């Protein structure tokens, strides 16, 4: 068996509704045709279509003016020869700026030396979000931490500096996993 | 009256997913009684079409059978037979994926030295040469984006005066602005052809 | 039934001495009763031709008036009117030497860098571009000898996706042996066109 | 008025039947089409046809395998634009090797210092040629001297060295001015 090509979003994969990101696939260089899909309702459908070979780089897409339309499961499609069709493992995108900014806060100071713990409490008092996800800047993926209890109890354990920088937190509902709240207030952990 | 049969088009074969193939009977001021019979049966069913009132007294009538994308690629000989609302003897044609091939040789060639000096618009050329059936597809690319067909001009395939092996040739021109060329971004020409193993084949250009 | 009128050809105009011009009536299973009337009279007399049994039920019939080489060049509007062995109303056409022009821009371009290294046969290209009516003539030359038409391939004129002014374009390829090119002798491409003042215009090539 | 273009034969314009020469015209560079004619019977007819412009040299023809067919009046034809037709002054060509070599001879020695005269006597005893022409080598033209009396009385007057080198003599009839006898014996005047 095989791996199947990779799917990356070189810039953090969550964007303000109307945001722009630089999505990227792997490059089967014996495949002239490459199709970005969004697995939408029982199926998958063509959004963008980049033809050609890549005996150099890997293929990038760009989603600009990020829509509620543009959020969901994204997958690459490779066409080799006249019958070979190779997929890619799935990626998802999600928008921000929809519901209302939650607010987050600390139990200790903004520069906790991590030998001991820090929990962040994130919640909204007037917007009954199904779940909350705590979003670090930079790191190019769906958040490390997500919960669905009435206070967002996200501690960090004994931190270490690859857990540092700027942090925020987003709301989330049941059937809009692709649609998230506004960005909250920022946490400059150092 | 005459009958002709039309192969699937590389356009629909490579950039698409619905090769039709067309058997069209031409002329005889007929009610288009007709009736068409085809080779790969059952699988998909054949469809007749409107008596597209061909000029003069022909009134041509056509047939397609959709979905025949896979039997073309496994060679398999296709037949069409029509017995028409006139008289005599029914007419029949047959084709298949052509035997002998000959991969294209593709060459993207530079703007004129004397034209690029006069920094305005200049000419990229693309040359498909010595290949199998005349049917080809040439698509241009800027950076890594397919330009709409309307931005570049492509001539058709024509037999070249060849020594022995009867081979075809095609040319294409993309006229572009000089600032793009001296700037440094990348253009490409790509040729798709029945023979070619990877379907299309890309060759690029810098300066 | 339809009537079309055909202009003199640059081939016969420039390399010859007998422009005909052809008014041909097409289709209607007729005895070709017909009758044709023309503009410059008397001078030379008009000639009808055989009902060249056009496919289907057309049986097309044609006309020429020889010697009209000088009235074409002094513009002068030509008319043809035919009243046919059917019914209704006679048919008529008219042409003349086209108004707006636009001289060709001609560019003879080199063999591929990657093809000439493999010293065998390589490709000379010739590009006629942005010109007046689509009708052109491209003739290749070795040293100072006209190669027979059969040694070089010329595509036809086709409108290029142009900004505003609707202009045409033509390409040509002469495949030649490498030893001739590295040896040092001279090749040329020449384009004749209605607009161009000296009729043809030559542009040459060395390496 | 005008001159009208020139006609030259860069190699001596008389050739053994089956001989080859490098005929040359002048080059009107506003004339794409150039037509070598042979004014044959009341008219003129196309032999060779060289197309193109000459913004460099002047146009040359070549007549190889010189025929009785290929002897006569030769003239260039220039086509400028769509109605201008400019000619060229006429040239003639003549063949050799047809009748029988005459024989020539001297009255003094083969190196006459020219202060005083030398006459050459050229004739045929068995071939009643209409006239005789005495042909010097090199010099690119129809001979300086031609006569039609029963001895070829060709003296040179007080010679001078541009009259020196190799000389021969040819027969000639009435209605074959283009058709001449074989080359005679050679005179190495020094
Ligand atoms: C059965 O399969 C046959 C295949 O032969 C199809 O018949 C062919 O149908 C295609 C339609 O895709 C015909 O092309 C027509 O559309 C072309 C579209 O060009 C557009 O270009 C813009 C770029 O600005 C692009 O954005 C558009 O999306 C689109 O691509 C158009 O170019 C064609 O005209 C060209 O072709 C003719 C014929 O050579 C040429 O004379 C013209 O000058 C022009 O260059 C045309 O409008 C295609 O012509 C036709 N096949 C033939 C042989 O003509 C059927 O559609 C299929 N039927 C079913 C039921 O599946
Ligand atoms: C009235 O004037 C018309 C002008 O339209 C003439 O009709 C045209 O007649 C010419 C004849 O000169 C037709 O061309 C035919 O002969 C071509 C000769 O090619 C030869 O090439 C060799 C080189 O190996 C050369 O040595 C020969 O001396 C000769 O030049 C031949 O190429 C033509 O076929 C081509 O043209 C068709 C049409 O486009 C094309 O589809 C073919 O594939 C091929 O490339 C042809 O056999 C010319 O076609 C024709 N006009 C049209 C529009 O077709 C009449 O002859 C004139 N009649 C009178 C009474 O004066
Ligand atoms: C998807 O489509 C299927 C049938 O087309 C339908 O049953 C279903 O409700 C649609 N929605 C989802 C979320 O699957
Ligand atoms: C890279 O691939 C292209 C085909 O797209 C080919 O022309 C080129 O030779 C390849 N590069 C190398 C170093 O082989
Ligand atoms: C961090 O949390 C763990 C889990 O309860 C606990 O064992 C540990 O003592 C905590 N560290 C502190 C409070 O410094
Ligand atoms: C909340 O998370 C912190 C982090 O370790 C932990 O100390 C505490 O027990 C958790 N409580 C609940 C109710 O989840
Ligand atoms: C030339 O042709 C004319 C008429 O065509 C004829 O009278 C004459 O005899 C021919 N011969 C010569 C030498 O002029
Ligand atoms: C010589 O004439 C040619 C046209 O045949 C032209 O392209 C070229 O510029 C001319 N040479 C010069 C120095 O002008
Ligand atoms: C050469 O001939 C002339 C002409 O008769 C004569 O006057 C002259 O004396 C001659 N020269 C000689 C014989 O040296
Ligand atoms: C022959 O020519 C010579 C050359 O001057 C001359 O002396 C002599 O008088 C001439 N005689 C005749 C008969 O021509």
């Amino acid at each position: 068996n095989f791996s199947t090509p990779f799917i990356s979003t070189r810039s953090s994969p969550v964007v303000p509704w109307g945001g722009s990101v630089r999505i990227q696939c792997q490059a089967i260089p014996d495949a002239y045709l490459i199709w970005l899909m969004m697995l939408k309702n029982s199926t998958y459908e063509k959004r963008d279509e980049k033809l050609g070979f890549w005996n150099d780089t890997t293929p990038e897409f760009v989603i600009d003016h990020m829509d509620a339309n543009k959020a969901g499961r994204y997958r690459c499609r490779y066409r080799i020869g006249f019958s070979r069709f190779r997929y890619s493992d799935t990626l998802e995108l999600v928008v921000t700026g929809l519901y209302g900014k939650p607010s987050l806060s600390v139990d200790r100071g903004p520069v906790l030396m991590p030998g001991e713990n820090i929990s962040v409490t994130c919640s909204s008092a007037h917007i009954p979000f199904d779940r909350f996800s705590l979003a670090k800047e930079g790191e190019l993926s769906l958040p490390q931490h997500q919960s669905g209890e009435h206070p967002a109890n996200f501690s960090l354990g004994p931190v270490d500096l690859n857990v540092s920088g700027s942090y925020r937190c987003y709301g989330w509902y049941n059937r809009s996993p692709y649609l998230w709240s506004f960005p909250s207030n920022a946490l400059e952990l150092v | 009256p005459r009958l002709s049969l039309r192969r699937p088009a590389l356009e629909d074969l490579l950039l698409g997913s619905e090769a039709n193939l067309t058997c069209t009977l031409t002329g005889l001021k007929d009610p288009s009684g007709a009736t068409f019979t085809w080779t790969p049966s059952s699988g998909k069913n054949a469809v007749q079409q409107s008596p597209k009132r061909d000029p003069c007294g022909c009134y041509s009538v056509s047939s397609v059978l959709p979905g025949c994308a896979e039997p073309w690629n496994n060679r398999e000989t296709f037949t069409c037979t029509a017995n028409h609302p006139e008289l005599e003897t029914p007419l029949t044609a047959t084709i298949s994926k052509s035997g002998n091939t000959f991969r294209p040789e593709v060459h993207l060639l530079p703007p004129p030295s004397e034209e690029l000096a006069l920094n305005e618009l200049v000419t990229l050329t693309c040359l498909a040469r010595g290949f199998s059936p005349e049917d080809v597809l040439i698509r241009w690319l800027k950076g890594t984006e397919q330009l709409p067909r309307d931005k570049y001009l492509t001539w058709e395939s024509r037999k070249e005066p060849s020594q022995g092996t009867t081979t075809f040739a095609v040319t294409s021109i993309l006229r572009v602005a000089a600032e793009d060329w001296k700037k440094g971004d990348t253009f490409s020409c790509m040729v798709g052809h029945e023979a070619l193993p990877l379907a299309f084949t890309q060759k690029t250009i810098d300066r």
